[PDB]
């Protein structure tokens, strides 16, 4: 039965653990013997497993800790409005945003660091923002720096709430275990009451807030004048004449005319041409609907009143002649194993954070978004680190549940047990497919680098040469392109400019978003995707399949999920654990999203962005010259990574020094990474002995005995070095170049 | 490559490699006689070490080259 | 010119390695401390950590006071 | 206690495979025991013989289509010979394999099992003689099957609609 | 001039930076009012520059070909402010850091449990430790003397030969 | 710029030196691995135990020191 | 392996031919004043010139989505037959 269960004073609020360092683990608890320790102390402290195996205690732990992780993010977001209130032009950019370039971050003026102060416009100096929160403030209808104070110490307070939270729910009243396992009810609260409420409100901000204060400033009125959102609220005349729908007065909700609300309600499509986002009307819109459906879909579940669905139910009745029993004993694994979850919603977040990326850029839904060419690019390469890394992390976990929570006797001819029985015609067909893709793509561009070495282009894969056409993605444009004339009546404009129809959408002087043509480079660099994305598949589903046996080592099991090797013997056992399947798979997700978000910024620079002339001429950053030249890889090398990059490297003297210091400082990163993945621990080991010696011989040798990183430490520190070089190099890079040429 | 990955990984793969050409039916016909196994630690250090030397080599020389002679200056 | 100079100092530096290599085989395989007895060989192995100590200070104190400048003048 | 499609290889469920339907399907099945390579009765000569007239008859067409000399008048003869030779490596290829694998005057190491248990004779193909055989025929298919495909298409020039 | 290098007060190239840095501030300048934030910044830059280059200026700093002061590092009377006495000044400061540090190594090796004390250092001891670097050199000189600096080779693990 | 350069490339020499000279001068023997000699001169580790002991060897010294080398002369 | 993997009852194919035929085959009020297989009928009447492919006609839509109804329409009717004999509902 559903109900509430907490434990009173589980753990006492005291400072003495505070002085223990090791003290949630019993190895650590004792003391530094070695320097290894330290180490240790910082990379099992978040390893609630480990510590005990008591599945209350560590939901409790988990809890408590995402408490702790709200609680930062809260802070996180008081600083960026305060930021916005104090440090910003946010109101300057408010008067003129197409000229006006935003800015929250204001530098000292202690070292020469104060050039970073570059002209951003408005009278003021700062470092030029590219994270979007100009236009998001604009799209929620704030027009004062007040506000934004008012937001920021709100911010301030939940975090305190959060922090508070986090602290009664550990030391006062802890939840038990009954608690956290009511799956269903945790499930028909976060969608009705989370989401489809969330939604509701937003619903509503958007419908009182942010749909009149928007026309008023697309109707060119000085935001000092315009009126306050409270006022519309209560003068609700004022309201009604910018739509004369709200004189009805909610009885057309009642009264099921729901048509009478088509003023704010409507599903236009396409984008605002004064601001180039997406008609606030149809967002408000769209959170209502989703809010609607979010609400019906949380009455699903049956938590103690009858009526719903049993989830273990659901899933013992999926089975078929093609498997054994289906998904049975899949509700134990999710409900006794924080891992497993973990995983799948890691997966689902980073999937649908790269959603976000790919929908954010195609339909701009803040005003004045699209023609802020630094803020699209960031966020879109932003959000597609962020869902890479999150898959990555979904595989580590999974992996880590099927090492350590996973139990053969309650999974017997399931799903689980028979995908454990094929894994080898799994692995075999995965590495067949990676090695044709890779093959059939890369090595057409190398066929492409040889044809035009040799001078023969008309042997190569161009337009002007054999031509690979993306038949079904120009298909899906044209089907998308006319959807509004027969398949969504309803509809004015089609999903998004980028579909067809031969709308450009110019805001000032600079083009929003066209019709984005695809040909053979487009066909190539997709395949290029599709190869990258199913190497790296291959080597964390590898990691995860494996990570229990293997013909190899058939008790990898008992070795645990994160250890260097088992031996020399066998041929040589290095890096079998699952733990370095992550490793390699991290490499191979940044690939990956490094090609995808080159793709991205030579496409948008070369056939999207650009700037259109009073006749109508529409110039592109680059010249279009992705067509014919992204076909090579001579071409990648010299038009995009030579050509874009002459502004990081010319950006010292100016307020874009940093960028280059940057540019610069992470190419070191990456090299230093370099000697942690190459080299060994023996070496470093005898060296750290040589040096032992050297300070024995002066009476300063340590009583805490150094040693090297371990093994798989060293393939740690190697891959953070590597992935934080890399991806330093590419933003100092990315915002240098678009902050230049926009 | 050579150089990061180590050597249990493609140990495995071979290992799955093996089982699936055993299992392809007009393609079992062809057997190998030595047993494919993937390259030994010091061997792997060695090629991933030569390709390294060779890349360098080859970069340099073609940069010092093709810049020392397209403009004689 | 330029690629005389860079051949033949890529040449020397391979050359240098495998010295140094050939010497450590030398040492595993060829080597007995019977015969070379209290010998400058044997001297050498005496005091090898307070040389392999002084080179890695030498190292470090380049390394770190050249990349300090050159990352001053950055 | 359902249908349970999959069964392991032959039921033995510790022999490293699956009975699926892509595997053993009656139409699958048939399909491949009849192919000329698992057609162990009958003499290697005349199996490789087939192989080789299909080989080389698939091969012509992607060398005339895709070969540097595509956009020539000799296109169907410069495909053709490309076919040939890759045929003539493919037989050096299936000589040095034969040389390799078998030494005269062993017997065959193939399976000689049925599924079902039949115990059959061993098939020959896996012989010294049976692969030196195999390998003559398939270059004599092989060349028969380039040269049936250059006069069809060029000789001949029966209307297609691709090439 | 210690190596054909020009005092930068008559350097033309010294004075050509002067005037273009200058500019270039002025450039900037122009496009804020006079009593703005940024404009008061700007000015406040500006002088910094001309007090900066007024400072190198009046110390002597040798300018090669253009305008970029030259450190002399050999030891010369003239430019002894350079190199060694920034750098005694150097050697003053790591010599108290180590030798400080070394006291509370040795000061903590005697202690019950000193693993505990280097992971929790002992602030009060650190603190009274750190007090006597003031006069390390005179410390590491008698300790060298006495021979307490430095530990026998008779007690100190080698590996085998 | 020159004295720079020539700082830099003392720093390489020292420090491919110092590779090479541990490799060569640890190469019988260690505290970690004090019976190397019998192990030969190439021999990829001696497992995971006692911390881990990736590239004990003196040839992994020589392929650690082919970098540096490699760097230096770049 | 029984080699009746695929359990043959020839009546699921018509079955899930009439129930696909039915709903398809609706002169539905909406945009779509007509029935959709009329449309699917229309392409093929407009695409019988030989040695051509349909290139982006309203011909691919409709073909898309009648096969999947199909598709779906003839696995659902295949699992429901065979999970009566079964206990997969009772
Ligand atoms: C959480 C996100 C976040 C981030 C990244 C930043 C980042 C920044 N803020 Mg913001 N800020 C935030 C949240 C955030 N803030 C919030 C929530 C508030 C509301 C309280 C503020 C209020 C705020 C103000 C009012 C100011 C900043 C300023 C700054 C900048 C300088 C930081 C500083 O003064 O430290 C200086 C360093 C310290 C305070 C550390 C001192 C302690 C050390 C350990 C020495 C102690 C030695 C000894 C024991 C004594 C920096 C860009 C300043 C700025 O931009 O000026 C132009 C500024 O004036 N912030
Ligand atoms: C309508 C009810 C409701 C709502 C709104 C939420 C909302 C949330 N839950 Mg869920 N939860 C619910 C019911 C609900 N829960 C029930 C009934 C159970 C027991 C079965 C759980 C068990 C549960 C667990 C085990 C966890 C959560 C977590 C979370 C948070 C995830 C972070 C996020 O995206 O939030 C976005 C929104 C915000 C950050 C807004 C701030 C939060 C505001 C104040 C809403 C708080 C609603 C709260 C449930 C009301 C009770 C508190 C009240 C006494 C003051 C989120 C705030 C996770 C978390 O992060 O914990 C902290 C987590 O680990 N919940
Ligand atoms: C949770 C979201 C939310 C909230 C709190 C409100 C709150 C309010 N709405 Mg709004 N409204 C919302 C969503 C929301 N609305 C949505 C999604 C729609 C579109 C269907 C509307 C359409 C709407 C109309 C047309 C009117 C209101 C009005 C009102 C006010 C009086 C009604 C009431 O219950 O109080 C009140 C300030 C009335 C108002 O402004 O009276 C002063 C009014 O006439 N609302
Ligand atoms: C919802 C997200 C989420 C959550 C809750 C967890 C939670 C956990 N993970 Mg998982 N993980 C995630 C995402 C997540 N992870 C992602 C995205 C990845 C892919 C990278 C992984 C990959 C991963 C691996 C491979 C492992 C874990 C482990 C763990 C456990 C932590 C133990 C530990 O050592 O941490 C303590 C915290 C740290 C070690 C973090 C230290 C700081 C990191 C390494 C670098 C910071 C980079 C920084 C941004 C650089 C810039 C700043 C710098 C200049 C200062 C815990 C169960 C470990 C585990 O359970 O072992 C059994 C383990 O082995 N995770
Ligand atoms: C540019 C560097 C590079 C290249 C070319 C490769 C190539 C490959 N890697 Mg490696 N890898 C690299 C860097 C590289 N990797 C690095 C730095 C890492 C560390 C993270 C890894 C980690 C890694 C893992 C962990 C895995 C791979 C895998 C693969 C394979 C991809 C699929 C395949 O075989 O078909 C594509 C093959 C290529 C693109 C190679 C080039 C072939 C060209 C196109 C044709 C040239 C042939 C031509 C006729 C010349 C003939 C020569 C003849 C005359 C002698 C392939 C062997 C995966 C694998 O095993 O395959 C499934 C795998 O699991 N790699
Ligand atoms: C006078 C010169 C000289 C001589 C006589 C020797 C002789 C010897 N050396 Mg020494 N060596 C030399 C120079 C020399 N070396 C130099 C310059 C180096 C530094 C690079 C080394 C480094 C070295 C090491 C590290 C080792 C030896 C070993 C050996 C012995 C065995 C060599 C072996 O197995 O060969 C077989 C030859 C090879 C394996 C080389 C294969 C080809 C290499 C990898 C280069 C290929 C590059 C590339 C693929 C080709 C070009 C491609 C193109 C596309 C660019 C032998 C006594 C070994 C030994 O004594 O074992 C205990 C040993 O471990 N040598
Ligand atoms: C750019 C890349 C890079 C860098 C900087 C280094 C640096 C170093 N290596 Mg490594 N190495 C590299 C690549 C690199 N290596 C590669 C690719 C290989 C081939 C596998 C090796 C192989 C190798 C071997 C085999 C050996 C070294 C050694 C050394 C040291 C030489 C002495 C020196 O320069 O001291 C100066 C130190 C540095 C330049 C390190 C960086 C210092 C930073 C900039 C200062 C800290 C900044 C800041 C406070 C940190 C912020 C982080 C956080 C707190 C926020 C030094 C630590 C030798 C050694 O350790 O001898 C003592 C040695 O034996 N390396
Ligand atoms: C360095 C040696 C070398 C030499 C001399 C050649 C020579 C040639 N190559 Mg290249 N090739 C080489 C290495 C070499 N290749 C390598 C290492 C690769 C892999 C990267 C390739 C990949 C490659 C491709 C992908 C293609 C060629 C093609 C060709 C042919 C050019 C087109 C032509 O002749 O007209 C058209 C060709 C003909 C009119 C006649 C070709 C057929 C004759 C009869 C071949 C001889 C067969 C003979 C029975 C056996 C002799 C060899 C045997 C002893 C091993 C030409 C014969 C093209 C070609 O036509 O392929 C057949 C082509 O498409 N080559
Ligand atoms: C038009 C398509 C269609 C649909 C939606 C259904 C749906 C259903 N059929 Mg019917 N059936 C169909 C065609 C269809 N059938 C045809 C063509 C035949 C051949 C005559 C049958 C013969 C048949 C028999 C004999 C039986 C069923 C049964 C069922 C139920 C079992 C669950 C199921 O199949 O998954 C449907 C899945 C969902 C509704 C949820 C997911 C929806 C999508 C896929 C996501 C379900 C209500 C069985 C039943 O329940 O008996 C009462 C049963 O005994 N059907
Ligand atoms: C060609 C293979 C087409 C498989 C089309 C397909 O989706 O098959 C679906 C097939 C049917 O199984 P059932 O769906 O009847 O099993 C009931 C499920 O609800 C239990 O999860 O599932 C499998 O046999 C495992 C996956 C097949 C192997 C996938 C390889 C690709």
């Amino acid at each position: 039965e559903v109900k509430i269960m907490v434990e009173k004073d589980p753990v006492k609020t005291s400072f003495e653990k505070w002085a223990k360092p090791g003290h949630f683990s019993r190895t650590l608890a004792k003391g530094p013997n070695t320097t290894t320790w330290i180490w240790n102390l910082h990379a099992d402290a978040h390893d609630f497993d480990s510590h005990t195996n008591d599945l209350e205690e560590i939901s409790r732990k988990v809890f408590s800790a995402h408490f702790g992780q709200l609680a930062v993010i809260f802070i996180w977001l008081s600083g960026m409005y305060f930021h916005g209130a104090r440090f910003s032009n946010y109101e300057a950019w408010l008067s003129d945003p197409t000229h006006i370039k935003p800015s929250a971050q204001v530098v000292w003026p202690i070292v020469g660091q104060k050039i970073l102060n570059g002209d951003v416009g408005g009278g003021f100096q700062g470092i030029q923002i590219t994270s979007g929160f100009f236009q998001l403030w604009r799209a929620s209808g704030i027009t004062s720096e007040l506000q934004l104070y008012t937001t920021a110490i709100g911010g301030l307070i939940f975090a305190a709430l959060m922090l508070f939270a986090g602290w009664f729910h550990y030391h006062k009243a802890a939840p038990k275990l009954a608690w956290f396992q009511n799956v269903e009810s945790m499930l028909n609260h976060h969608l009705a009451g989370l989401l489809g409420l969330g939604s509701l409100a937003w619903a509503g901000h958007q419908v009182h807030v942010s749909l009149p204060i928007n026309r008023l400033l697309d109707a060119g009125v000085d935001p000092k004048e315009i009126p306050l959102p409270h006022e519309f609220i209560l003068n609700r005349d004022l309201l009604a004449q910018l739509y004369p729908s709200f004189s009805k007065g909610l009885t057309p909700f009642f009264t099921l005319n729901w048509s009478e609300y088509s003023d704010f309600l409507t599903f236009r499509g396409g984008l605002n041409p004064v601001t180039g986002g997406l008609w606030l009307t149809d967002t408000a819109h769209h959170h209502l609907a989703i809010a609607v459906l979010f609400l019906v879909a949380g009455h699903m579940y049956r938590t103690n009143f009858g009526i719903g669905h049993s989830m273990k139910e659901i899933l013992e009745a999926h089975k078929g002649p093609f498997t054994g029993e289906g998904h049975k004993g899949l509700y134990e694994i999710l409900t006794t194993s924080w891992h497993a979850q973990l995983a799948i919603n890691l997966a689902m977040l980073g999937s649908l954070t790269i959603i976000v990326a790919h929908h954010m850029y195609a339909m701009p839904p803040y005003p004045y978004l699209a023609t802020d060419y630094a803020t699209q690019l960031s966020l879109f390469t932003h959000h597609m680190w962020i869902g890479g890394f999150l898959v990555v992390g979904a595989a580590a976990h999974a992996a880590i549940f099927m090492v350590r929570d996973y139990d053969p006797t309650t999974q017997y001819n399931n799903l689980l047990d028979r995908v454990l029985r094929h894994r080898d015609a799994i692995i075999s067909h995965l590495n067949w497919v990676c090695i044709f893709l890779g093959f059939h793509s890369f090595g057409l561009y190398i066929h492409n680098d040889t044809m035009s070495a040799l001078g023969r282009p008309q042997d190569m894969f161009s337009d002007t040469a054999i031509q690979l056409q993306p038949v079904f993605a120009q298909w899906i444009q044209n089907t998308h392109a006319l959807a509004p004339s027969l398949t969504a009546p309803n509809a004015t404009a089609s999903t998004s400019l980028t579909w067809g129809g031969g709308d450009l959408v110019a805001v000032g002087g600079k083009v929003a978003l066209l019709p984005i043509p695809l040909g053979t480079a487009d066909f190539l660099v997709h395949h290029i995707h599709a190869f990258t994305i199913h190497v790296t598949v291959l080597i964390l589903l590898k990691g995860v399949l494996f990570a229990r046996s293997s013909r190899l080592i058939p008790d990898k099991a008992n070795l645990g999920f994160r250890f260097p090797c088992d031996g020399p013997g066998r041929g040589g056992t290095c890096q079998v654990s699952a733990w370095d399947h992550v490793f390699l798979g991290l490499f191979w997700m940044y690939n990956a999203i490094s090609v995808v978000i080159f793709h991205f910024s030579w496409k948008m620079q070369s056939d999207v962005w650009g700037s259109i002339s009073d006749q109508g001429v529409v110039t592109h950053i680059t010249g279009g010259n992705f067509a014919q030249s992204s076909i090579t890889i001579n071409g990648w090398l010299r038009d995009f990574l030579w050509a874009q990059a002459s502004q990081v490297i010319q950006s010292y003297g100016s307020s874009l020094s940093a960028y280059g210091l940057l540019f610069l400082g992470a190419h070191f990163v990456w090299a230093f990474s370099l000697m942690f993945l190459f080299s060994g621990r023996g070496y470093w080991q005898e060296l750290i002995e040589s040096i032992v010696w050297a300070h024995n011989k002066l009476k300063v040798a340590p009583a805490i005995q150094p040693r090297a990183l371990s093994i798989v430490q060293g393939r740690a520190v190697g891959v953070a070095h590597y992935l934080l070089g890399g991806i330093a190099t590419t933003w100092a890079f990315f915002l240098a170049r678009i902050i230049s040429v926009g | 490559m050579f150089l990061i990955s180590w050597r249990g990984y493609w140990q495995e793969l071979i290992e799955t490699l093996a089982w699936a050409h055993e299992r392809t039916p007009l393609a079992n016909l062809v057997r190998w006689k030595d047993k494919p196994v993937a390259l030994s630690i010091v061997q792997a250090r060695l090629v991933g070490l030569a390709h390294f030397s060779v890349g360098y080599i080859f970069t340099y020389a073609a940069f010092l080259i093709a810049s020392t002679s397209g403009k004689f200056g | 010119q330029a690629a005389l100079y860079t051949h033949h100092q890529y040449i020397a530096g391979f050359i240098m390695t495998g010295a140094f290599a050939h010497g450590a085989i030398f040492f595993i395989r060829d080597y007995n401390p019977e015969q070379n007895k209290d010998n400058v060989l044997a001297r050498m192995l005496e005091h090898k950590e307070a040389i392999i100590s002084h080179l890695s200070w030498a190292s470090l104190f380049l390394g770190f006071h050249t990349l300090g400048l050159y990352v001053h003048n950055d | 206690e359902k249908y349970q499609v999959i069964e392991p290889l032959n039921g033995d469920p510790f022999i490293g495979g699956f009975e699926t339907p892509v595997t053993s399907s009656p139409l699958i099945a048939w399909y491949l025991s009849n192919l000329p390579a698992y057609r162990t009765a009958v003499a290697p000569l005349l199996r490789g013989v087939e192989i080789g007239l299909a080989h080389g008859y698939l091969l012509v067409g992607p060398f005339v289509l895709a070969g540097p000399l595509r956009n020539s008048a000799v296109r169907g003869e410069a495909g053709s010979l490309a076919a040939a030779g890759l045929v003539t490596i493919l037989t050096m290829c299936l000589t040095i394999y034969g040389i390799a694998s078998f030494k005269e005057g062993e017997a065959s190491k193939a399976p000689s099992l049925t599924l079902t248990g039949r115990q059959k004779e061993a098939d020959k193909l896996q012989t010294a003689e049976g692969w030196a055989s195999f390998t003559g025929g398939w270059f004599f298919g092989g060349l028969s099957g380039v040269a049936w495909a250059y006069f069809l298409l060029y000789v001949i020039n029966l209307p297609y609609p691709v090439k | 001039d210690v190596a054909g290098l020009t005092p930068c007060k008559e350097s033309k190239g010294f004075a050509k930076r002067q005037k273009q840095e200058i500019k270039k501030l002025e450039g900037r300048l122009k496009l804020y009012a006079p009593d703005s934030a940024p404009a008061l910044a700007i000015n406040a830059t500006i002088e910094k520059t001309k007090r900066r280059f007024e400072f190198y200026g009046n110390q002597g700093l040798l300018c090669g070909t253009d305008g970029l002061p030259h450190l002399i590092v050999d030891g010369d009377q003239a430019h002894l402010g350079e190199f060694v006495y920034p750098g005694l000044v150097f050697l003053y400061i790591a010599g108290w850091i180590g030798w400080v540090g070394r006291a509370y190594l040795i000061d903590v090796r005697t202690s019950k449990k000193p693993t505990e004390k280097e992971i929790i250092i002992d602030v009060p001891l650190a603190l009274r430790i750190m007090s006597k670097g003031l006069t390390w050199p005179v410390a590491a000189i008698g300790e060298l003397r006495s021979g307490k600096l430095v530990e026998k080779s008779s007690n100190i693990t080698v590996s085998p030969r | 710029g020159d004295f720079l350069v020539h700082h830099a490339i003392a720093l390489g020499l020292h420090t491919t030196t110092l590779i090479l000279v541990k490799g060569a001068l640890d190469a019988r023997g260690s505290k970690l691995m004090p019976d190397k000699k019998e192990f030969g001169y190439s021999f990829p580790c001696d497992g995971p135990g006692r911390g881990g002991t990736c590239d004990i060897s003196a040839w992994d010294a020589f392929y650690l020191a082919v970098f540096w080398m490699l760097n230096t002369i770049g | 392996f029984n080699r009746d993997w695929l359990r043959k009852d020839l009546s699921v194919i018509g079955f899930g031919l009439i129930g696909w035929l039915a709903p398809s085959s609706l002169p539905v009020i909406n945009g779509n004043s007509l029935t959709g297989l009329f449309l699917g009928s229309i392409g093929p009447e407009l695409a019988h010139f030989p040695t051509g492919p349909a290139l982006t006609s309203p011909f691919w839509l409709w073909m898309i989505t009648w096969h999947v109804g199909l598709f779906i329409v003839l696995t659902l009717g295949q699992i429901g037959f065979k999970g009566r004999q079964d206990g997969y509902w009772n």
